[PDB]
């Protein structure tokens, strides 16, 4: 299989400079007259095209963008940049590389994607309360920044991510047959990567 | 080149028909080729490309996928639907630079109605202990996504401070889940008792009522 794993730091600051890295594994990047995009993806879910470099190193720019982007590759590395100058909020976005389809201008094989947020807002790790009373269980995850927890537990649900003055909070719950808990452990782990913490909030009766 | 898709948003049974329209400004077809592709995505997951030249299906792609149009007419058919395809579904035309997008059309599954399972949960002693007071309700797997949720605070209704979320339609059982959350000081929580969330749906005539005293 090919697979594309895009990386670049999740929280910049406005003004600034994004910039992103793309490494393939499973095909080369200077195959077969295969061309490679940038793609960005809005908060509202609208998708913006910004450029591909093709296998022969040749680059097109979506216009609007063209005075503030740059897209090189390091073929050594099989890999893909894409870096952004003059930042706003208009900017924070999930930025996708794609491998486009053989007959070119549209995009059979995605990568993963990675969230830039531009803010100049501090980055605040969340406090993680459990939520104790089939039996249903929680985890409440309050007050951080930026964007990107994930919850998993030792039948989930996710509830999404809510902004207030300036923070997140968001919650997950679990359900399990009430022999199994508090008979056996349940613990929800939060990963914070921004903040680089994790929490392992063990629910108790 | 600025592509609009419609509906906003399609309601589909099990086995029925989805039909999703995309109108271009421009003719996109030389006559022959039509410069027209469809994928779809899933929430936190890349689009996946589905349908492109209009009418060419990805390798691995099902034949329950269709898709057709020309000039400025273009149509994606989704027959039968089955539940693993509730996604955003997009256009996209390669006619001149730069490549756009549709908007998207939001593909929910219909399935039979189910009530919701409600469960109560207090504010933990670590939260008290940092100042703030969150009661909170879930909601969960329940159809239609249409739901009531009231809070009672020692008997009578309260409305400030709620906050509720909904999950997106689980791909698995077409149900929605959705948590509402009250938010206190631990002053306001100290000096109140009897604490309740009321579910109203349509599944049941009587409503579903979880509580708990703050003893």
């Amino acid at each position: 299989d090919v697979q594309l794993q895009e990386s670049g730091p999740g929280l910049v600051k406005p003004s600034q400079t994004v910039s992103l890295t793309c490494t393939v594994t499973g095909i080369s990047i200077t195959t077969g007259n295969y061309r490679w995009s940038w793609i960005r993806q809005f908060p509202g879910n609208k998708l913006e095209w910004m450029g591909y470099i093709s296998y022969s190193d040749t680059i097109t720019y979506n216009p609007s963008l063209t005075s503030r982007t740059t897209i090189t590759r390091d073929i050594s590395r099989n890999q893909i940049f894409l870096e952004m100058n003059s930042l706003t909020a208009e900017d924070t976005a999930t930025y996708y590389c794609a491998r486009e389809g053989v007959l070119h201008w549209y995009f059979a094989v995605w990568g993963a994607g990675t969230t830039v947020t531009v803010s100049s807002a501090k980055t605040t790790p969340p406090s993680v309360y459990p939520l104790a009373p089939s039996v249903t269980l929680g985890c409440l995850v309050k007050g951080y920044f930026p964007e990107s927890v994930t919850v998993t537990w030792n039948s989930v649900h996710t509830f999404p991510a809510l902004l207030q003055s300036g923070l997140y909070t968001m919650s997950s719950s679990v359900t399990v047959p009430s022999s199994t808990w508090p008979s056996q452990t349940v613990t929800c782990s939060v990963a914070h990567p921004a903040s680089s913490t994790t929490v392992d909030k063990k629910l108790e009766p | 080149i600025v592509l609009t898709q419609s509906p906003a948003s399609l309601v589909v049974s099990l086995g029925q028909r989805a039909t999703i329209s995309c109108r271009a400004s421009q003719t996109v077809s030389t006559s022959s080729y039509s410069y027209m592709h469809w994928y779809q995505q899933k929430p936190g997951q890349p689009p996946k490309l589905l349908i492109y030249y209009a009418s060419n299906l990805e390798s691995g792609v099902p034949a329950r996928f269709t898709g057709s149009g020309s000039g400025t007419d273009f149509t994606l058919n989704i027959h039968p639907v089955e539940e693993e395809d509730t996604a955003t579904y997009y256009c996209q035309h390669s006619w001149d630079i730069p490549p756009t997008f549709g908007a998207g059309t939001k593909l929910e599954l219909r399935r039979a109605d189910a009530a919701p399972t409600v469960s109560i949960f207090p504010p933990s002693s670590e939260q008290l202990t940092s100042g703030g007071a969150s009661v909170v309700c879930f909601l969960n797997n329940f159809y239609p996504k249409d739901i009531n949720v009231k809070w009672k605070i020692d008997g009578s209704e309260r409305q400030n401070g709620v906050l509720n979320s909904w999950t997106d339609q689980d791909s698995k059982d077409s149900t929605y889940s959705m948590s509402s959350t009250l938010t206190l000081t631990k002053d306001e929580y100290e000096r109140h008792n009897s604490y309740t969330c009321e579910a109203t749906h349509k599944t049941s005539t009587s409503p579903i009522v979880k509580s708990f005293n703050r003893n």
